[PDB]
């Protein structure tokens, strides 16, 4: 057992990382890491997500920031390889990572580099009002406007804006679908309820004939 | 200087 | 064109129908139903839906009930000849009106036979709570209280019920979903109300630095 | 009598 034991610490460090014990994530990140080098091999495809989350949290702990960008290149390249929407949305979340390396290390012109590679992935692939379009928006105006870019700076804030706004947009449709639909299907039961009483008659119609009848009554038709 | 780092993380739901 | 206005004739009866001028229905089924007769002739897959709304107004009209037969019998056999669910619903719908013109004949041994028929075609391939379930074995009840078959004729009121009974429950959940759906929307919504001054500040914060920043800053840099 | 038939088109919607 060794898929087996993987996903468990992968599970194990995700749920470390939502808490904030970074140093316990990182281990359970290091061990998966570890299981899946010594059964597949530290380049291939079943390494991908072991090693993003990896140095996703190597990156959170220096908040050292060079195993981060090792691990998280790595994992672009496994992930890039692969031509798979899935695999291709996680080689921008990568690249949204080492990005965020860059922005640690004062290499701004860097993180634009890698803010955009995650931007034109997931412009391919996601809808115009997907909070991650937002966050890839938001962090290339903060790259940009550390790089003192500040015109292209309000640029990528504006469209992150854009996004949100977006978003509230299709979600107020939503309510008024779901409490619209809500409506029809409260309406439909009560004309449910309403025909319950007219089938009962027909039940008890039956059973007042049979008791009524005789056994000769079919027999005879 | 690091308050923006978690308004990203707020931006995403995550 | 000939396609172009046998469809057009077959929304004129059908809302014809829906109203309750049945002669004028009548017309617009009989000349749907000759125009694909004359182009496909009158046993072609192109006439099923033409001859089956044809015969099931002729069913209503004399409410003449051996027309209704014949075009809804060849409905049936167009019908069942091809392998679609879709096709396959249509010709237990077809049952069911043979079914109801067997009931309007006072043959009630046929007309179980014939609802029997549409019924075993719409369990194969409709959920447990499809009203056209309830609506088959109420008819199929009537069938057998007509024919004096009392307990049989309880046994499909009850069923009708007991599917009338699961929709009521199947509509419940999807009101709570819907309702459930809709009040999350609402929450998010409001989360990202809050998130665009946080953005506009970064905004701010960067024309400021544009307008106190000097041409020079960012060549030097 | 034919009361029957309008009951059956009201269990199915239409």
């Amino acid at each position: 057992d060794v898929d087996s034991e993987a996903k468990k610490l992968l599970g194990l460090g995700q749920k470390h990382l939502v808490m904030g014990d970074i140093p316990a994530a990182v281990n359970a990140f290091q061990e998966a890491a570890s299981l899946l080098g010594k059964k597949y091999g530290e380049t291939a495809n079943e390494c991908g997500e072991a090693f993003f989350f990896y140095g996703k949290s190597l990156l959170e702990l220096a908040r050292n920031l060079e195993l981060a960008w090792d691990m998280l290149d790595l994992a672009k390249i496994i992930f890039k390889r692969q031509e798979t929407k899935e695999a291709q949305l996680y080689a921008a979340q990568a690249h949204l990572k080492l990005g965020e390396v860059s922005v640690e290390s004062e290499n701004y012109v860097q993180a634009v580099e890698e803010f955009q590679s995650c931007l034109n992935l997931q412009e391919q692939y996601l809808e115009a009002h997907d909070r991650l379009l937002a966050e890839t928006h938001y962090q290339l105006g903060l790259a940009y406007g550390y790089n003192s870019q500040y015109d292209e700076a309000v640029a990528q804030f504006s469209k992150s804006i854009e996004v949100i706004e977006n978003r509230m947009a299709v979600l107020n449709e939503q309510v008024k679908e779901a409490e619209g639909s809500s409506a029809e299907y409260k309406k439909e039961i009560e004309e449910l309820k309403e025909l319950l009483p007219e089938i009962r008659e027909k039940i008890e119609d039956a059973k007042e004939s049979q008791r009524s009848g005789n056994v000769a009554e079919l027999a005879l038709k | 200087m690091p308050k923006d780092i978690q308004l990203a993380r707020r931006i995403r739901g995550e």
